[PDB]
RNA sequence: AGUAGAAACAAGGGCCCUGC
């Protein structure tokens, strides 16, 4: 016999089985050629050749906004924008939502930008440090930038976001910047270029669209302005109904379902609808920051004179960005025995020993190039502006005209970033075709393209949107979320409850069936036992833990009360997935065991902080890596150790520093001293302290105060 | 004691340094928070991979050193290692150890005197367990389920508070010496603080853990979920084991957690004071605020002020709305027209004037909105999605489950939109006496028709007839509605569609500051009325338990 | 949150909020000044004390 | 007053609003972005084309008024110079997919599946580790009877493989599973064949001209053809294996309501059906062997070790008659060897080497990479024995994912239970046993006719599909499975009379066929997709032959 | 101190005080009494003819 | 040798250290 699994698609639907296709049971698969190709495609899509010269950097500046030329093969992408059309679309969207709409949104945003503290820049994905020129986490990058400010001119007294932004602005006009290193200083031009730089990271954690194989990482002099723009963009996007970017899960499904009911109820007897599943292409390579600058200028037109100046920064900084070529080419001989390695700044030197492909791809981008960076004056990169792009995209789905109504035609739909669904309505196929072409035209006037291979259409109820297939029902693929049924990777206390919670939410939302949930529960339990090298008592496994387990097991009298990490069996099921095991077993442990486990003085317990779990001896922390032991990253560990010493002392005196954030008018030294003297009296009055000890303490403290105030 | 002296010596050594002195001198204390981030920052991409690859080592865990010596935890108990003298790179005051060491502690380690305090630290989860044990399951059955999506609460919680009222409560119960000035919430809720304090005092505890758990004990976890059947926190907490799209695990869970009883008590009290204050003619505003602040009520064990519960609840009812409005409490954007509930999805408009003749010629002004708007609407067990256009009910879809509810929902929508000729030429039955002014207070023609419908069923039948009736076209036989509320017929009403399957309640995490008039009708930055006193029941007698109306009236 | 008026309403009487709000509207100043005025106004009020 | 001000100050400090911004003095009432000198110089330079200073652009945007007519004119103009094609599939049908051309795609999985032979013994709980089982099997004497000869049936470098096998036996005999670094092991483990670095600062033109140092010429893979041995593997991995319990599983918790009884019952039936197949023993083999290799790689890097390829199972349960309580079994399929897995960083590579036992001679097309030897004889009567040998690699990621190969069960159970509950709900009755014993599913074709069998027996096809997805996953399979949904959506639209259409279908087919290269699973599934649309064309339109 | 269904008994006591206060000895809600009386036996019934 | 994909691995730092 010959086997063919696809044959099951004849006598069955396809959505109710589409999850079977996803190969998510195996590992997903893991430069400069890529970045150079991206730079090239960006310069090409701008279908123009006009150029100016920047008096600042003295580099040719391709201007791609309102300069369309080369109007052939528009089916292919185009990255030129007609600001007039853009503003027309924005005005129609405002008219739909009512007046005073954009003003209200910028007001809500400004209400937050002002009170925000400048330490919320520590939270977020990696950033590109501009001193060592490498990717540090966001916390460390912020620390280093602040340290540079302080060592150059004076300590940063600021405490809010606006003050940090003003300091950044000023730093673009200094003339010599200092910073620490194994205390180098630099000039203005070099630092300017080093600030506008942008780097790339190959994380692309989610599989999703295989096209995503990189992500951007701007510096720390560009982070606060980007946050400002994104805050206003979010405040706008949440209000619209034709957008699905901020929402998640049941929300976007409910949106689609109400949309379909509304559509079927509106259209008359002589009209029929059609749906389309679209996937725009080259999304981050056609979005232009100049159009964003014009649009943000139109939005913040009636608001305060402060927002008009803040929102306009991130656009110009992205209008003048430099990109980073990574790791350069590699040279080698025939046998491949030897091998020379070369970097970006040098590829301009050995440009004759490279493949003809690199030469055709590199020499054209040789004038835009500077030392190991390229001056990309437009385009975009992944992840930079998602909500703003969704707003710009949703402005189209709102279009309406006299011609569309003279024929009784109208479209709607729903868009998240570069992924949309369209619902066209008309009375005849000649007009369905005409409407679809009209939509495509209005989208081309502002750089929103459409992929002709990945896009398809059909009669009303069959479409897809972000891996969610829709028909009369909704097929929760349930393979999209399969990888999550694995030990999270925190500690023993947590992982089992975390896994049970994931199974529960799936049963509620994605319609995972009962028996499947039981199977997933058993599989996760086995994987947990395998990870932490532990097994039941009744089993015969040998090894480190099982040794002491079997040794002391005799002291127990009710094994039903043991924990899984101690050779315990499973007592949990579908109807008790919302209950941690420590709670489900507490009434049966042995007082001896129970008290030795839930003891607060453990050399192991650490708190993590969502964290719906119980804390006990099993809540440990793993060792810290040691590769750095060899790397000469120790000078930086020094300053970290200093901050840690200060903080742990302050907390030693005040126990609620972590729970309740401190406030007050004292500095830290003042508060510490005052509290120590107060506690000394409080004890010496009644508690076990002598006048000799009290006087010694007071003398120590006064000397410490003298030293603190004397150093400077 | 000696520890205090050690802390003093540590502070001195630290001040001897130069940078530490500058950082402990500049700015206020808030900097602590900032410094807490610049240190110990390190993450990992795939913690699962690194857990299976880290636990495969010899000494993968860290642990305290002095705590192990004091506990006399040996090394190499039975030829199996437990730890070794070293220094983790980050802490520098911790020592590597192995997982087996944890088991050693749990089996032959130091024991605390008692640990029943745990049941209090984790009251919410032992509460889940206890409520579960008192459920009586039933057979399991298979069928399709009508799951509507909506926002609900999943955590049964007594005395739901705000966040500012917890951050302080976490201090007077745990860190009292470091407590701030007494806030109003404390001085008022004294017994509550005393209660939480009696349990966690003179006990061996880790306090960070206890503080986090208190935040969890006072949080109604609000979620946007698909839902079926009654809506009660006791069910929503275990919805996963009651039904899916194709099955139902029958079980009776009616007598547990007593939540909605408190809410219905609160609404009864609110209706009482609203009507009382309405009895006035010139001070209903100040009268109402005074009646509110002059009242109290019992919740479980504690005594709470009414004005404090009203600013904590989320009952979108035409009574709670008025009170929350008098007290300057912000609220959600949900409308209310009589018994039904409403929520706007899109559209706009503005007021416009029109007139109608009651009997013969008697001009009476009534307003309407001049634009198109789209609305979700909710009556008992029936949902609808409709649209109005310039004094007309353009279209409507329904997803209810009863004929009576379908007819009533359709009728109240027609009234809400001023659709029909009756708004063009009122019926003979109504007169100037029934018009308005029980005692002088006028009544817009809308609520006039409303009560005219609620009076007799035949008025409702006539109003539905006001809607065009036609012959059921082919194919549409299933999606059609007669006058009785039947899913199909030969002749059905005009521009109406039925369906099985409720409509998804819209959602918006928005808040609005409204106000009200001397007639107790709230407005929202527009001529639209979100609440009033004509949309609530006429009257009824009730015996309130554990209430205090310490006010003369 | 979501507006300075809502913030100020946390520790002021809603009446003083409405007063300071009408005032800032009269002068047309940045509405982040709802707070100072309400505070100032309330002090003056509680200084009268009947 | 002082009390009120104290409360207010606490509130503000808590909200971070106790600053000059919100509580200014008379003077500091003008907060503004400090527009510097360089930034202004840039902003007036980043402007769109028609404008030349930010002031002009701001005045044009702040006063912009809507002119719907010019907008409609530009929209229509753009709508005319585009000419977007619209193609109803019924009129423009889909050609077939064109697989590449060349030799056949050979076996690629690390372990053998159909040709694998195993030595079995009974398991005693005391000796349970791998390094021990490998010795117990060595004492009984069969593992030592093996002795290949210098003449291989096929392959290359036979001398190295022979010496390495002798060293493996020697190391096992010394009770220390380690191997020394000699010329043979060094050559097979690729020990010293990592490139040597040459800094450029020390480089010159004479050096280049001395030894050509051109840029490395990446040699992308070359194509292959449809594998004809894949269908055989699929049919062999569907049958029982004479034993069971190959894949370890946890216990069932208690139950309190009918729901949990239902859950336990269905889970027991399905697991009992699947635990007996051959696909299951291959999963168990992968689980345990990769677990062993992962531990070794963690503890003993920089040291060549010896790891067995084994599995544990339990002989089936006859009736109460005869010897009750069937016993357990340790099975051994071959030997494996690692080589200095210094996984300093993820995605790295540590070569390993595989010596396996078989009783079926090879084929040049399929077993291309192997180097087979004639070993000797083994019983069943006497039958020859062969020794398949090769070299390959793994990494942290493949280790982690292969060890977690029990996900296939979750997916398979999901599909089956969904079908059963959907059929049971439409009738409001337990049609689960009926739906498993009666509802028939097409499996394949034989003698030009279709074949069908109950759901209870069709589970095995889906299980094997999921296991193969776990094994052969790569970027090629990724792209293919990503591009076939467009075709299935077209098919469903065809089944339901929804007049589908598309904008450029030829481009879709090109994208699909771009990712078909030398991957047995992709090639197999492409041939089967062509056959699906062919078989359905007898019942639907939109597909060309 | 020792018991099986504390929540039902407690809520039912509250309902009793409520009934007595209202001068009517009846208890309207039937959730706790129903449970505590039906814990012994309560179930469906299938006709023999439909078997 | 081998792996993998559109670039990387086939140890890396100072005889000793290590595996995000």
């Amino acid at each position: 016999m010959e086997i063919n699994p696809y044959l099951m698609f004849l006598n069955n639907d396809v959505t109710s089985l589409i999850s079977t296709t996803y190969p998510y049971t195996g590992p997903p698969p893991m430069s400069t050629k890529y970045t150079l190709e991206t730079i090239k495609r960006t310069y090409d899509y701008s279908r123009t050749s006009v150029e100016k010269t920047s008096k600042v950097f003295n580099i040719p500046r391709r201007k791609f906004c309102n300069c369309l030329e080369d109007k052939d093969e528009l089916v292919k992408p185009t990255g030129n924008v007609d600001i007039s059309s853009l503003l027309g679309l924005a005005e129609m969207m405002e008219k739909r939502m009512g007046e005073g709409f954009f003003k209200h949104c910028v007001m809500e945003a400004e209400t937050e930008i002002l009170k925000m503290h400048f330490s919320r820049l520590t939270e977020g994905r990696q950033t590109y440090d501009w001193t060592s020129e490498r990717n540090m986490p966001a916390a460390t990058a912020l620390q280093l930038t602040v340290d540079a400010i302080k060592e150059t001119e004076g300590p940063f007294k600021g405490t809010t976001m606006l003050e940090y932004c003003n300091k950044m602005i000023e730093m673009l006009d200094w003339k010599e910047i200092k910073f620490k290193k194994v205390i180098d200083s630099i000039k203005h031009d070099e630092f300017l270029i080093r600030a506008l730089t942008i780097n790339t990271m190959a994380k692309d954690g989610e599989r999703g669209k295989l096209q995503r194989r990189a992500i951007a990482t701007p510096g720390m002099i560009v982070r606060p302005f980007s946050k400002i723009v994104e805050t206003v963009a979010q405040k706008i996007c949440e209000k619209l109904k034709e957008s699905g970017l901020p929402v998640g899960g049941n929300e976007k499904k409910a949106k689609l379902k109400t949309t379909v009911t509304s559509l079927n109820a509106r259209m008359n007897s002589d009209q029929f609808a059609v749906n389309i599943t679209g996937d725009n292409s080259k999304w981050n390579e056609c979005q232009q920051p100049e159009a964003y600058l014009a649009l943000l200028a139109y939005i913040t037109k009636d608001s305060s004179d402060l927002m008009k100046d803040l929102c306009s920064v991130a656009p110009v900084l992205f209008c003048n960005k430099f990109v980073k070529l990574g790791q350069g080419i590699r040279l080698s001989n025939k046998r491949k025995t030897k091998e020379v390695i070369i970097k970006a700044e040098k590829m301009g030197k050995y440009k004759n020993l490279m493949r003809e492909e690199y030469k055709n791809l590199f020499e054209p981008l040789e004038k835009y190039i500077q030392k190991d960076v390229c001056f990309l004056p437009g385009g975009m990169l992944m992840g930079m502006f998602n909500m703003l792009s969704t707003v710009l995209g949703v402005s189209t789905l709102c279009y309406m005209d006299e011609e569309l109504k003279a024929k009784g035609c109208f479209w709607t739909g729903l868009q998240s970033s570069d992924d949309f669904v369209l619902f066209a309505v008309a009375s005849n196929w000649s007009n369905i075709h005409w409407t679809i072409r009209r939509f495509n035209a209005v989208c081309k006037l502002i750089g929103i393209n459409m992929s002709l291979e990945k896009s398809y259409g059909s009669l009303p109820e069959l479409f897809e949107f972000t891996s969610m297939f829709f028909d009369g029902e909704f097929v929760s693929n349930l393979a999209m979320e399969l990888p999550a049924f694995t030990t999270a990777g925190v500690n023993e206390g947590v992982d089992f409850t975390a896994a049970m919670s994931i199974i529960k939410t799936n049963m509620i939302n994605n319609s995972l069936s009962p028996s499947t949930a039981l199977m997933a529960l058993r599989i996760c339990l086995q994987e947990f036992r395998a990870t932490y090298r532990v097994h039941p008592w009744d089993s015969r496994v040998k090894g480190g833990r099982m040794k002491i387990i079997n040794e002391f097991i005799k002291t127990i009298e009710n094994k039903d009360g043991l924990l899984i990490a101690d050779g315990g069996k499973l007592m949990n099921n579908i109807s008790t997935l919302h209950i941690p095991e420590e709670v489900l077993k507490f009434e049966k442990m042995d007082e001896q065991y129970r008290n030795r486990v839930f003891n607060p003085k453990n050399p192991f317990t650490n708190f993590d902080k969502e964290n719906e779990a119980v804390v006990s001896t099993h809540s440990f922390r793993t060792r810290a890596n040691r590769t750095l032991l060899n790397t000469d990253m120790r000078a930086m560990m020094a300053e970290e150790k200093r901050y840690q010493m200060v903080c742990d002392m302050f907390k030693s005196v005040f126990e609620s520093a972590d729970i309740n954030p401190p406030i007050g008018a004292m500095s830290i030294g003042e508060a510490i001293e005052e509290k120590l003297l107060e506690r000394a009296k409080m004890k010496r009055d009644i508690g076990a302290i002598e006048d000799s000890e009290y006087e010694e303490i007071k003398d120590i403290i006064r000397d410490a105060k003298k030293a603190r105030l004397e150093s400077r | 004691m000696s520890l205090l002296l050690t802390i003093a010596k540590e502070y001195k050594r630290l001040c001897q340094d130069a940078k530490a002195a500058q950082m402990m001198t500049v700015g206020t204390v808030s900097n602590y928070t900032t410094f807490k981030k610049w240190t110990t920052s390190r993450k990992e991409k795939n913690p699962s991979l690194r857990m299976r690859w880290a636990m495969s080592s010899k000494f993968p865990i860290i642990a305290n050193k002095r705590m192990l010596e004091e506990a006399q935890i040996p090394k190499e108990h039975n030829n199996v290692a437990l730890w070794e003298d070293t220094e983790d790179v980050s802490k520098r005051d911790h020592v590597l150890a192995s997982a087996s060491c944890i088991n050693y502690w749990n089996f032959c380690g130091p024991c605390v005197n008692n640990s029943e305090v745990i049941k209090e630290v984790y009251k919410s989860r032992f509460g889940r367990l206890e409520r579960r044990k008192e459920i009586m399951w039933k057979e399991l059955r298979f069928t399709l389920v009508d799951r509507q999506r909506r926002r609900v609460d999943t955590q049964p919680v007594e005395q739901r508070l705000r966040t500012g009222e917890i951050k302080d409560l976490q201090m007077w119960t745990l860190f009292e010496d470091e407590a701030p000035l007494a806030s109003k919430f404390i001085l008022d809720n004294y017994g509550l603080v005393k209660e939480m304090r009696s349990k966690f005092a003179n006990k061996p505890l880790n306090k960070e853990v206890v503080a986090h758990m208190l935040e969890k004990q006072f949080n109604p976890e609000s979620r946007f979920l698909p839902v079926f059947g009654a809506i009660r926190p006791e069910r929503m907490e275990l919805i996963h084991a009651l039904g899916g799209e194709t099955w139902i695990q029958e079980a009776n869970t009616a007598g547990i957690s007593n939540v909605d009883q408190r809410k219905n008590d609160i609404r009864a009290v609110c209706r009482k004071v609203c009507l009382a204050a309405n009895a006035s003619i010139m001070n209903a505003k100040s009268k109402l605020v005074e009646y509110i602040k002059s009242t109290s009520m019992r919740i479980g064990e504690t005594e709470r002020k009414l004005e404090e519960l009203i600013l904590e609840t989320d009952d979108v009812s035409p009574e709670v709305t008025l009170c929350k409005s008098a007290l300057g409490g912000q609220l959600g954007k949900t409308l209310s027209f009589g018994p039904m509930l409403l929520k706007k999805i899109s559209g706009s408009g503005v007021k416009v004037k029109d007139t109608v003749y009651i009997q013969g010629v008697r001009a009476v002004q009534f307003e309407y909105w001049s634009e198109q708007e789209e609305f979700y609407g909710e009556y008992k067990s029936a949902t609808a999605l409709f649209s109005r256009k310039e004094r007309s009910l353009e279209w409507i879809t329904i997803g209810g489950g009863i004929n009576e509810d379908r007819k009533r929902l359709l009728a109240m929508c027609m009234i809400f939109c001023r659709d029909g000729d009756y708004f063009k030429d009122a019926p003979a039955t109504i007169t100037m006496a029934d018009l308005s002014t029980k005692l002088g207070r006028e009544i817009p023609y809308q609520y006039v028709m409303m009560n005219w419908i609620q009076k007799s069923e035949d008025n409702l039948e006539a109003l539905l007839y006001s809607r065009g009736i036609v012959e059921t076209n082919p194919g549409k036989m299933g999606s059609s509605m007669g006058i009785d509320g039947s899913k199909r017929a030969i002749k059905s009403l005009r521009a109406v569609t039925i369906q099985s399957g409720k409509i998804d309640m819209p959602e918006s995490k928005e808040k609005i500051h409204l106000e009200l008039s001397d007639n107790l009708e709230a407005f929202d930055s527009s001529g639209r009325i979100v609440a009033t006193i004509l949309d609530l029941p006429s009257d009824k007698k009730v015996t309130f338990q554990d209430v205090s109306f310490q006010h003369p009236d | 949150s979501k507006t300075f008026a809502e913030i100020a309403e946390a520790f002021l009487e809603p009446e003083a909020v409405r007063i300071a709000k009408e005032a800032v509207e009269e002068y047309g100043d940045h509405e982040r000044k709802i707070i100072q005025i309400g505070i100032h106004f309330q002090v003056c009020c509680m200084f009268c004390d009947e | 007053i002082f009390s009120f001000l104290a409360t207010a100050a606490d509130f503000l400090r808590k909200e971070n609003m106790f600053n000059e911004i919100f509580l200014p003095d008379n003077e500091e009432t003008i907060i503004e972005m400090k527009k510097g000198k360089t930034f202004l110089e840039l902003r007036d330079e980043s402007v769109p084309l028609p404008f030349q200073t930010y002031e002009q652009m701001k005045d044009y945007c702040e006063k912009f008024k809507g002119n719907p007519r010019e907008l409609a004119s530009k929209v229509s103009q753009m709508q005319s110079n585009i000419k977007l094609p619209i193609k109803h599939y019924e009129q423009n049908k889909f050609r077939q997919i064109r697989l590449p051309k060349g030799p056949m795609a050979p076996y690629t999985h690390k372990f053998l599946m159909e040709e694998a032979w195993m030595f079995t013994k009974i398991s005693d709980p005391e000796r349970s580790r791998a390094g021990e089982i490998l010795i117990d099997f060595f004492k009984k004497g069969n593992l030592s009877a093996i002795r290949p000869k210098d003449k291989p049936l096929q392959g290359k470098y036979p001398i190295h493989y022979k010496n390495l096998w002798n060293q493996i036996k020697a190391a096992i005999a010394d009770r220390t599973m380690v191997i020394n670094e000699n010329d043979h092991s060094e050559f097979l483990g690729g020990i010293g064949r990592a490139s040597k670095k040459i800094p450029e600062i020390s480089l010159t033109q004479d050096v280049i001209t001395t030894e050509g140092l051109k840029q490395s010429e990446n040699k992308l893979p070359e194509p292959r053809s449809f594998p004809r041995w894949f269908n055989a593997e699929w049919m062999w991995a569907i049958k029982d294996s004479d034993l069971t319990g190959w894949v370890p599983m946890a216990e069932y918790p208690p139950a309190d309501n009918e729901l949990e009884d239902y859950a336990e019952h269905l889970n027991k039936t399905m697991e009992g059906v699947l635990q007996g197949t051959n696909c299951a023993r291959e999963m168990g083999k992968c689980i345990l062997t990769v677990g062993a290799l992962m531990t070794e790689c963690r503890l003993f890097p920089g040291k060549i070790k010896v790891v067995p390829i084994y599995a544990r199972s339990k002989e089936r349960k006859s009736m109460q008659e005869g010897l009750p309580v069937p016993s357990e079994m340790d099975c051994l399929f071959g030997i494996c060897v690692k080589s200095k897995s210094h996984l300093n960083k993820d995605d790295g590579m540590y070569t390993i080497i595989t010596f396996e036992f078989s009783i079926r001679e090879p084929n040049l097309e399929k077993h291309q990479k192997y180097t087979v030897f004639e070993a000797g004889h083994t019983t069943v009567r006497e039958v020859p024995l062969y020794l398949y040998c090769r070299t390959t690699a793994l990494s942290k990621i493949k280790n982690d994912w292969l060890s977690k190969a029990r996900r296939c069960f979750i997916t398979t159970m999901d599909t089956v239970e969904t079908i059963c509950l959907r059929e049971s709900a439409k009738a409001e009755e337990n049609l689960v046993e009926k739906t498993l014993n009666e509802k028939q599913m097409w499996i394949g074709k034989k003698n030009g006719e279709l074949i069908a069998q109950p759901l209870r027996e069709a589970l095995r096809v889906q299980l094997v599909q999921q296991f193969y997805f776990c094994i052969y996953n790569d970027s090629q399979l990724e792209g293919f499975c990503n591009e076939q949904k467009k075709i299935l959506m077209a098919l469903e639209g065809d089944k339901k009379n929804k007049s589908s259409f598309g904008f450029n279908p030829e481009g879709l087919l090109e994208k699909i066929e771009e990712c078909l290269i030398n991957n047995p699973m992709c090639l197999f599934m492409a041939q089967r997709l062509n056959e699906l649309v062919i078989e359905a064309s007898k019942r639907g339109a939109k597909f060309f032959k």
